RNA sequence: ACUGAACUCCUCACACCCAAUUGGACCAAUCUAUCACCCUAUAGAAGAACUAAUGUUAGUAUAAGUAACAUGAAAACAUUCU
């Protein structure tokens, strides 16, 4: 099994010259063997990527699914873990810039079928990765406007050159 | 029927995170004003609902101990009192259950 | 096709969803206030307001009696709504009770209400209060509404 | 294949024609090994062809390390940047001659696809076609069904 | 386990390799790597140069003052290369001025200041050092060499070459490693310029002839958004030059351009330099 | 020039803000305990002069940072981005609150702030504005107002509907814009300094200068547009949602200038009203 | 520079972790000047183990970052002047006289201000309980 | 007239397009002899090479988060009701 996970809370950057942008916090946690399908984790993990945390743990807190609760208790803990350890100042300060859901060791059982066969249930355990990140969420990437995708078209057609000749 | 060709991971990626079943985000929460709690609009909150749940089940064991038995209801009318309060003038004429702590803030 | 259909289909089969309905009303009348899945309460509201309306109709009713005796199954609270329910609401003519959703049950996620009869001596409710009159919206309708009246 | 594969385009390093030609190759590095036959060659052509090569091309400086090695190798650095790397395991004197020698005629550019057997910076001396090449103009440059 | 070696240690190499690709080593100059002798390495610098180049003088060149800084600093716990860098600079820009008025006499002085600052320029003196090996030779303080220091060492290195094989052999030297740089390149995209046809107004005064009318000569999908637009500057009624654009404007700027360049002398197909 | 007032009236701004901030040097640790209803007993730990309302709002959570319009700090209301100063006790006001006349007030005085600004920066070169003040007018009277002496060529010129929406549309600039209500408590005399142009500015400082105790004044800028404030102000200008320069009235006892009363209406985000409901809003913010 | 190595035989056990467990993920930057009063011994006492107790009053300087290279704690450049009460012990065969604990007094002064606002949580309290 | 092949010519280079079968030149990896000593050489050997046997074992996919499964009601969780 892999946990570089956790290791990567470990890095240690060397200290930042007076005249350099400040770098943002990075706080990595995750939550193993969670006894959910890694599949309906995902959805979970999607919705909250790229949102702030108090909007994240906003959502969670009103979703029915199982995994809203345990992605719930994740977030808060990388929270404290964050203002505790990490020197993050402001607890709202932080947005979600990974989530993921990994697939966990699972066991094999036996389902019993009608006429004497069998199939083999696995009781699915999944991973849920979470990198929180200090300041407030990137703005989402703004549509593509008429003006700079019809820009588009016409770099496209400036950069046709005569083919196949000298 | 049985599948002719196994799925491939691009098909089912196109399937599963399709926008119809990615999960839709809500748009209806606040804040509680009196405990500050998140809530929907249309939902009480569940802070301020388990307070009052709470409340009431204190209440209700109160009601069982000074009935002591099924079936037996009150003909007449109910009115909890806590620690520090006296029968008002209405209040007469009706079953007063006894509760230790003082008046709640929110209980009127 | 259930155009115009305004009765549930609940529980094993008619008979069913009346006695379902029946636990809930008798519940609602011991207790006052009572936790149900929300498509249950509405169903049940109807017949909570119903036997309110069939307390007033009187005690001494046969018809009314037969009604509260069949919709009560602990007989304990055929006095009670006789004597207690009636009465508080003999100056409403309607509205006796209090339906509000709850934060679904945390076993199935079923979406949950409270249904409570008005004037009762539990706790109240968090009600939903509608913004107060001083907020910049109010206070400017208040404006309106004083221009128009002087003006009109 | 070609699509599978990075291509660029027929160039030189620095115009290495247009005032004076310079040999592009400036490094050579031969790992050889005392004892081994994988380097029986590397060895003779060490005692044998090097000194030559080295004097026919003065603007190369030849490296020799004899060092314990299982597989003797070249490594040329040209003047562009580019390192490339030969084994001469168990190469026969006159493979490695040959093999030095076309390392020392070849240029630092990438021995990749090259979209173009020509390259000219100035292709064209009479005016690059253009669709209004040959196309005569009209009085007071009139388009068609123009009234006026 | 599977007994073996040589599988393992192929996978070692490849996951090496991997290793390197996904994380290089920041760079390193290469006097730090094996397989390094200075002076083999500057001796065949000039026979590669073909140039009788002398050796002090070369080191010289090479020698930095910021590199002589952090050395004394260093030994705290040499002849630098600033009048060889002085001498060669001069020299290039009188030669190159030299050539580039005898090519182009027509070129005016503006113009062929700003082509010699383009061929003497930090870009094009960087590139041609980085290819010829100047950057491997130079003595700096810090890796990799700054642009401004390289500049300075290749003309540290013109002007060793000047005071050892003497003025001839500069200048065919500069002839060839950065004359050549131009070739290829249009005249406006080495001189930068604004107002073309405020320029080649002001040069049509100087040879004493009117203001170029300008002319739509051709034109096509006017009321689209790809048009084209071919204007032509008449003078006395007579074309001196035609451009194409997408706009009105943008044609007739580039009409002026082009009749700045015939002007000039300095057309597309004009003569090619002679080496 | 317009630009040139502007552009030292910045600097000053920027010189006084830094020759405070120099003058509370360091960190000192300042105890805001929260006395609100909701989060009560949290404690902040605050550097003097430097933290604000809003990152004692961004300690507790962002729906704070969201909802909070004003602070009591100490029972006196503070303006979200205004540097506090001693350990006190600070409560957050919202528009929902049961008495947000606090902050209803200052998201009037924002926007007849931001109605002074597009005034300003709205006419062309040749005429000149001169901005009297901002009346401070009731809620209930329907509209935020902002006086103006506009140039005697254009005393006899009363602004046509394209030129409302105009401002209309400058201001909504600005909103989307979205900037910060940036604060400074600044003596009257570099207050004086700054307003030194503007005679009704000038006067208005002396004014204030001599209603408080000290000489201390309450200066605002949204960007790169300088105002004496009668109170707190909104920390930023995308708080408005609805906006609408509505009318423009000559104020009838003008013999020496002529004043005009630039009359508006907005609504924030927090209190959106539909769109019959805003026409309705609009058509009585001109009287 | 985390030389925890040579750390262990220059302090006790009993302080190491006071010496490195808070400071780990984090680099300083402590660094000495020229001391103010010569360091002097103030009293000893004494499964025998040796104590002395040895005031100090030096000139010293911080800069504590965070993982992330960032200023926490104290300037790099200006120093400031310590008073510590510092105590050794002694093992009695082959230890050596290494940091015991730093006595802090009462009327200390405060040390240097953190750079970080902080938060102080009040009860948080259940839904029957209510603030007091 | 032109277009038109792997035919033919042209610059360079040539053993480098037939099933079963047959001849030949090389060779991956392993061990042994002796070398070598950042991966090897000359030889001797052999469990000496897998895109295919509804091949065997193990892992994980697809079908699929689908088929299918489950907890009578309220409540003081005492208790009561259907
Ligand atoms: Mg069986
Ligand atoms: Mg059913
Ligand atoms: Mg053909
Ligand atoms: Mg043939
Ligand atoms: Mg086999
Ligand atoms: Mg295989
Ligand atoms: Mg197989
Ligand atoms: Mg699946
Ligand atoms: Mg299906
Ligand atoms: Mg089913
Ligand atoms: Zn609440």
């Amino acid at each position: 099994i892999s946990r570089k996970w956790e290791k990567k809370n470990k890095i240690v950057y060397p200290p930042q010259l007076p005249g350099e942008p400040r770098r943002p916090a990075e706080i990595y946690h995750c939550r193993r063997q969670i006894k959910y399908s890694k599949d309906k984790m995902w959805y979970l993990a999607k919705l909250i990527r790229g949102m702030s945390i108090d909007q994240a743990l906003a959502q969670l807190e009103f979703n029915d699914k199982k995994g809203a609760k345990i992605i719930k208790e994740v977030l808060l803990e990388a929270q404290d873990m964050a203002v505790r350890d990490h020197n993050v100042e402001f607890r709202s300060n932080l947005y979600i810039a990974e989530s993921t859901s990994g697939r966990g060791q699972c066991l094999k059982r036996i389902r019993y079928h009608g006429r004497g066969r069998f199939g083999i249930m696995e009781k699915v355990y999944c991973h849920y990765f979470v990198k929180l990140v200090e300041g407030p969420p990137p703005p989402p990437e703004p549509p593509k406007t008429a003006v700079a995708h019809a820009k588009e078209y016409i770099q496209q057609l400036r950069s046709r050159t005569i083919v196949h000749t000298l | 029927a049985a599948p002719k060709n196994r799925r491939t991971i691009e098909v089912n990626r196109c399937r599963r995170r399709n926008p119809q079943k990615l999960i839709k985000v809500k748009n209806n929460i606040d804040v509680c004003p009196e405990c500050g709690h998140l809530k929907q609009k249309h939902v009480l909150c569940a802070y301020c609902y388990e307070k009052v749940c709470k409340e009431t089940a204190e209440i209700r064991r109160q009601i069982g101990k000074q009935e002591g038995g099924p079936f037996k209801a009150p003909t007449i009318e109910t009115v909890v009192l806590y620690t520090g309060e006296t029968p008002s003038e209405q209040d007469q004429g009706k079953r007063i259950i006894e509760r230790d702590r003082k008046r709640p803030s929110w209980f009127t | 096709i259930s155009h115009g259909r305004v009765f549930r289909r609940m529980g094993l089969g008619p008979e069913s969803r009346i006695h379902l309905l029946r636990n809930l009303l008798t519940g609602l009348v011991r207790h006052e206030r009572i936790e149900a899945p929300w498509a249950r309460v509405d169903e049940m509201r109807g017949y909570a307001e119903k036997l309110i309306d069939y307390g007033k109709l009187g005690d001494t009713n046969e018809r009314a009696m037969r009604m509260a005796d069949f919709w009560l199954t602990e007989k304990d609270l055929i006095p009670k709504l006789f004597q207690v329910l009636a009465p508080r609401y003999k100056d409403q003519t309607g509205g006796y009770t209090r339906m509000l959703q709850i934060p679904n049950r945390s076993l199935d996620r079923a979406k949950m209400a409270v249904i409570e009869y008005k004037g009762n001596c539990l706790p109240p409710l968090p009600l939903p209060r509608r913004d107060s009159h001083l907020t910049l919206l109010n206070q400017l309708l208040q404006g309106l509404r004083q221009d128009l009246r002087q003006s009109q | 294949t070609a699509r599978g594969t990075p291509s660029r385009f027929l160039a030189s390093v620095l115009h290495n024609g247009l005032g004076r030609y310079v040999q592009q190759l400036q490094r050579l590095s031969f790992s050889v090994s005392r004892d081994g036959a994988s380097s029986r060659g590397a060895r003779e052509f060490v005692e044998r062809e090097v000194i030559d090569f080295a004097r026919r091309n003065p603007g190369v400086v030849i490296y020799v390390n004899s060092r314990p090695c299982c597989v003797p190798r070249v490594v040329a650095e040209y003047l562009n940047g580019a390192v490339r790397e030969e084994s001469i395991h168990c190469k026969s004197v006159e493979e490695i001659s040959t093999l030095v020698q076309k390392l020392a005629d070849q240029s630092g550019l990438d021995v990749i696809r090259i979209r173009k057997p020509f390259h000219t910076d100035n292709p064209s001396i009479q005016g690059q076609w253009h669709p209004f090449t040959n196309k005569p103009t009209t009085f007071r440059g009139l388009r068609p069904r123009e009234v006026q | 386990v599977k007994k073996g070696f040589r599988a393992a240690f192929r996978f070692q190499k490849e996951l090496e390799r991997q290793r390197l690709l996904r994380c290089p080593p920041p760079p390193v100059r290469r006097s730090e790597k094996p397989n390094w002798d200075y002076h083999a390495e500057i001796q065949a610098f000039g026979h590669r140069l073909q140039e009788n180049f002398s050796l002090d003088l070369l080191k010289t060149a090479f020698v930095n003052s910021c590199y002589i800084k952090s050395e004394e600093a260093k030994r705290q716990q040499l002849k630098s290369n600033q009048e060889l860098s002085e001498q060669g600079t001069s020299f290039s820009q009188t030669c190159l001025t030299q050539f580039l008025e005898d090519e182009y006499p027509d070129m005016p002085t503006e113009g062929i200041k700003n082509l010699v600052d383009f061929l003497t320029g930090e870009e094009v003196v960087c590139h041609v050092a980085r290819n010829l090996a100047v950057e491997q030779l130079t003595l700096s303080e810090e890796f990799p060499v700054p642009p401004a220091v390289l500049q300075q060492t290749f003309f540290a290195v013109i002007g060793a070459l000047l005071q050892s094989s003497g003025p001839e052999r500069t200048a065919l030297f500069i002839r060839d490693f950065l004359i050549t740089q131009m070739t290829g390149k249009e005249l406006f995209e080495m001189w930068k310029i604004i107002n073309p046809m405020g320029l080649l107004v002001e040069e049509l005064k100087k040879r004493n002839v009117s203001a170029p009318e300008s002319r739509l000569t051709r034109q096509s999908g006017g009321t689209t958004a790809l048009p084209l637009y071919f204007v032509g500057l008449y003078c006395d009624k007579k074309l001196i030059a035609e451009g194409p654009g997408e706009t009105v404007l943008v044609a007739e700027e580039e009409a002026a351009r082009v009749a700045l360049r015939k002007l000039y002398g300095f057309t597309e197909n004009r003569r090619p330099w002679n080496y | 020039s317009p630009t040139e007032l502007t552009e030292m009236r910045n600097d000053l701004f920027n010189k006084e803000k830094a020759r405070q901030l120099s003058l509370t040097p360091r960190t000192e640790k300042i105890e805001v305990k929260h006395v609100g209803k909701t989060d009560p007993g949290t404690v902040f730990v605050m550097n003097k002069n430097i933290s604000t309302p809003y990152s004692c709002a961004m300690h507790l959570s962002e729906w704070y940072c969201r909802k909070s319009i004003l602070a009591l700090v100490d029972g006196q209301p503070w303006d979200m981005y205004k540097p506090l100063t001693k350990s006190c006790e600070i409560k957050f006001l919202t528009f929902k609150d049961c008495d947000p006349g606090e902050v209803n007030k200052a998201y009037w005085r924002s926007c007849a702030m931001m109605m002074g600004c597009v005034i300003e920066r709205a006419f062309k070169d040749e005429y000149m504005v001169n901005l009297v003040r901002a009346p401070e007018v009731p809620v209930i009277s329907g509209a935020f107002c902002y006086d103006v002496v506009l140039d005697s060529k254009l005393d006899e010129w009363m602004p046509t509907k394209e030129n409302l929406r105009s401002f209309t549309k400058d201001a909504h600039a600005l909103i989307y814009k979205d900037l910060p209500f940036e604060t400074l408590e600044v003596e009257a005399k570099v207050a004086l300094e700054i307003f030194q142009h503007s005679k009704y500015k000038v006067d208005f400082i002396e004014e204030k200068a001599s209603q408080n105790p000290e000489r201390i004044v309450k200066l605002h800028r949204i960007g790169d547009f300088i105002d004496v404030s009668e109170g707190p102000l909104i920390p930023r200008t995308s708080i408005c949602f609805q906006y609408e320069v509505s009318a423009v009235h000559n104020l009838q006892p003008t013999q020496p200038s002529l004043i005009r009363r630039f009359q508006g209406v907005s609504l924030p985000v927090h209190l959106r009203a539909h769109f019959t409901i805003w026409d309705k809003l609009l058509e009585r913010s001109r009287k | 520079n985390s030389d925890h190595d040579r750390l262990h035989t220059l302090v006790t056990e009993h302080c190491f972790p006071d010496m490195t467990w808070d400071i780990k993920y984090k680099t300083v930057r402590w660094s000495f000047v020229e001391s103010l009063e010569p360091s002097h011994v103030v009293q000893v006492r004494c499964n025998v183990y040796g104590q002395i107790t040895v005031r100090m009053h030096t000139r010293q300087t911080l800069a504590i970052y965070d993982r992330f290279g960032r200023l926490m704690y104290g300037q790099e450049d200006v120093p400031k002047d310590v008073l510590e009460y510092v105590v050794f012990e002694k093992q009695l065969p082959y230890g050596s006289w290494r940091m015991h604990t730093k006595i802090v007094p009462p009327w200390a002064p405060p040390k240097q201000p953190i750079l970080k606002t902080v938060m102080i949580p009040g009860p948080q309290l259940k839904p029957e309980e209510e603030y007091e």
